[PDB]
């Protein structure tokens, strides 16, 4: 869903502490300039896709005291009160398995990790007791046996189904939510698609630094060398050669950042499109909301994502 | 340079040329003359001074 | 008023422990508005009230009115 | 003025459409420019006066033809150029 | 109906009238490009290391091998500026292009028939949408059913009569504290209990919380006039 | 909702009156 969020200053990485060196980059224009602009847009859609993806209501939902569940057991999905942070048993699983001073800034998210929680425990608090009504308009109080029963409907199998094998339905459920716990806590690779986001940027802005000892054609990478050793005029021949290879740096940053921008935003409108058909209501789309008749989904945070538990027949 | 279709099959580099509609060399327009509007002047250089 | 948060030192924002809705974001979950002698006050953004729906195995309701909306969608 | 020509005005050179203007400049105010610090109006050295710059017509030319297989007649379209500026041609 | 749906395009127009900033998302196509023309434009009077930015000039200033070493500068710099912005309406290009297609969707779904899909059309139950023209973009007004008030009521899966569980075949089982009438999901419309409106299957032994009530058979008066 | 170095505006292929047709 979310990126990490970047601020690249194109007057300290090109010129450090350099005088000179900043008068000869003022002969380029507007080139930092456009370099800031586009960085600033892509921490803004970044932030933009939490709020089109993970708050899918204006308000917050809560379970009752007393839990009824019709036997299943949400104990697992629901977040847990007795730890310091707001997180559930799954959450807790999905934090752990997924994790300068040459100009590059870090900014911090609009959306901390508590807020996100408190999205998902309104997406579940809802499923549990308004079903698929709260999503399509103000909370309906729903009995948990009739929100399966209209579930089977939905699918072609008449909830004879439901009241009759409840138990079992139950014992297949509740021992399918098990599984998941144990297959998140043993394979740490499930969540790979997170950790490509988090390696792509590392290499990027690792990459960025290491440009700046790049000699590009220059006599010494070291602008301070350049100055303490060469003239006035011979020293803006060399300052001249480093400006203008860093200038590239920056513009092969900036182009790979507003390419891997269009790609997390396309992920981020299909987390979107998910959480409206497969989470709120139920969807009738072949292979969409994961294999078999669609059921219903537990949305459940992930670091810069989201994870979906689809319950189907 | 004879004529525009063959400046077409001279922009597509090719002796067939589809039905439709293509770009070629950008009309411009020339000046007719030269224009020079300057002040008065008269006296050569200080020579003396 | 110089006070402290998670992206940085914010100077000339007052501190209100209540939670309004965004305004002007800033980051951390922190946003900023102009309100009360008004001036730029910083607060949590909040994420609407608090909504406990009643839930029990013999209680449904059926809604008893309807109402006819018009969504306005704009697309480049 | 009224026509395409290069114009040198007190070592200000470039090439475009001259006419008379209802644009005033104060005393003091001579080369003016636009909003892409390109001269849009002079004043005439010699004699006072405000003339607009324009740059003179272009654009591109489309050939509009049918399949080779069809017939070798061909209509030229000139792109934002007016009737009376294609004799320039 | 007449006059909610009346009411609710008057606000449209009240809304687009007063409000312009709900068209704000076409508005920034516009700023978009400005600045990149704009930009685009301002780099000519850029010097990209060369003595002046004018040609004629240094053409006019440096002799001609001197001149190809400053002109070389200028033409290497705004060529990077061609560069940039060609590389900027290629991927802005794409966002567009994305909108498109979501549009030309949403016409299929949303206006020329009924969409299923959940708040794809928009929030709510969707019926039809009207298109609308805008400029460098479209506009879709979406009608929508949406559920207004409710009222608590008591609920039983089931209903045994003969000793065979009796299940709703459309709707659901609703009593006001006396007896159990039978309704819809999205409305309140009461419906006494009858053989058309259940079925049977299995028995009151295995169903949990079924509860007892008569069910009404239409045949009975028949065979008895 | 509402240069002179070359950069020209192409019209577009459909009036504002046939997209209203539509």
């Amino acid at each position: 869903v979310s990126m990490t969020k970047t601020s690249v200053d194109c007057t300290m990485y090109i010129c450090g502490d350099s005088t000179e060196c900043s008068n000869l980059l003022l002969q380029y224009g507007s080139f930092c300039t456009q370099l800031n602009r586009a960085l600033t847009g892509i921490a803004v859609e970044q932030d933009k896709n939490t709020q089109e993806v993970f708050a899918q209501v204006k308000q917050i939902y809560k379970t009752p005291p007393i839990k009824d569940f019709g036997g299943f057991n949400f104990s697992q999905i629901l977040p847990d009160p007795s730890k310091p942070s707001k997180r559930s048993f799954i959450e807790d699983l999905l934090f752990n398995k997924v994790t300068k001073f040459n100009g590059l800034t870090v900014l911090p998210p609009l959306l901390t990790d508590e807020m996100i929680a408190q999205y998902t425990s309104a997406l579940l608090a809802g499923t549990i007791t308004s079903g698929w009504t709260f999503g399509a308009g103000a909370a309906l109080q729903i009995p948990f046996a009739m929100q399966m029963a209209y579930r089977f409907n939905g699918i072609g199998v008449t909830q004879n189904v439901l009241y009759e094998n409840q138990k079992l339905i139950a014992n297949q459920f509740n021992s399918a939510i098990g599984k998941i716990q144990d297959s998140l806590s043993s394979t740490a690779s499930a969540l790979g698609k997170l950790q490509d986001v988090v390696n792509q940027n590392a290499q990027a802005l690792n990459t960025l630094v290491k440009q700046l000892s790049s000699n590009f054609g220059a006599i010494s990478s070291v602008l301070n060398d350049i100055l303490s050793r060469l003239d006035p005029p011979e020293a803006e021949v060399q300052i001249d050669r480093l400006i203008t290879g860093r200038l590239q740096s920056l513009q092969t940053y900036v182009t790979q950042q507003l390419i891997r921008a269009a790609e997390i935003r396309a992920s981020a409108n299909l987390a979107a499109t998910k959480m409206s058909e497969c989470v709120l209501g139920q969807s009738k789309r072949v292979d969409f909301c994961g294999k078999g008749y669609h059921l219903m989904s537990f949305p459940q945070s992930a670091p810069h994502g989201v994870v979906f538990l689809h319950v189907t027949y | 340079a004879l004529d525009p279709l063959s400046e077409t099959k001279c922009t597509l580099k090719s002796f067939t040329v589809e039905k439709g509609i293509y770009q070629t060399s950008n009309f411009r327009v020339q000046p007719t003359e030269s224009i020079v509007r300057f002040p008065n002047i008269t006296n050569l250089c200080p020579f003396g001074e | 008023n110089v006070f402290q948060t998670r992206a940085g030192c914010l100077i000339g924002a007052e501190h209100v422990n209540n939670s309004y809705e965004c305004d002007i974001p800033i980051g951390a979950g922190i946003c900023a508005s102009y309100q009360t002698s008004q001036s730029i006050i910083a607060y949590t953004m909040s994420l609407g009230a608090e909504n406990s729906v009643a839930y029990s195995n013999n209680s449904i309701a059926i809604p008893t009115n309807f109402t006819i909306s018009v969504t306005t969608e704009i697309l480049p | 003025k009224n026509k395409c020509v290069n114009f040198n005005f007190n070592g200000l050179t470039g090439t475009g459409v001259l006419t008379e203007s209802n644009k005033k400049f104060l005393p003091f105010q001579q080369f003016g420019r636009d909003i892409a610090d390109t001269t849009d109006a002079v004043r005439d050295p010699q004699t006072l006066e405000i003339l607009d710059i324009t740059p003179c017509s272009f654009g591109g030319v489309s050939v509009i033809t049918p399949g080779t297989n069809t017939s070798n007649q061909v209509a030229v379209l000139y792109q934002g150029v007016n009737c009376t500026e294609v004799p320039v041609a | 109906i007449a006059n909610q749906f009346n009411s609710a395009i008057g606000k449209i127009q009240d809304s687009l009238s007063s409000t312009a900033s709900a068209l704000g998302k076409l508005q920034d196509v516009v700023n978009q490009n400005a600045q990149a023309l704009n930009t685009l434009v301002k780099q000519l009077s850029s010097n990209f290391g060369a003595i002046s930015s004018v040609l004629n000039d240094i053409l006019s200033r440096l002799d001609p091998p001197e001149a190809e070493v400053q002109i070389d500068r200028l033409i290497t710099g705004r060529l990077q500026s061609l560069q940039t912005y060609v590389t900027q309406q290629l991927i802005r290009a794409a966002e567009i292009r994305a909108s498109a297609n979501l549009a030309a969707t949403k016409m299929s779904e949303c206006v020329l028939g009924q969409s299923k899909r959940v708040d794809f059309c928009g929030k709510g139950y969707h019926l039809m949408s009207f298109p609308q023209s805008a400029p460098h973009g479209v506009v879709f007004l979406h009608v929508t059913y949406v559920p207004a008030q409710e009222k608590n009521f008591t609920t039983a899966p089931a209903i045994c009569h003969d000793g065979k569980a009796h299940f709703p075949r459309e709707g659901v089982f609703v009593s006001n504290g006396t007896h159990w009438f039978v309704t819809q999901r999205n409305f309140y419309e009461p419906q006494i209990i009858t053989t058309d409106n259940t079925f049977v299957s299995g028995n009151c032994d295995v169903v949990i919380g079924i509860v007892n009530n008569t069910v009404y058979d239409p045949l009975q008066p028949e065979l008895d006039s």
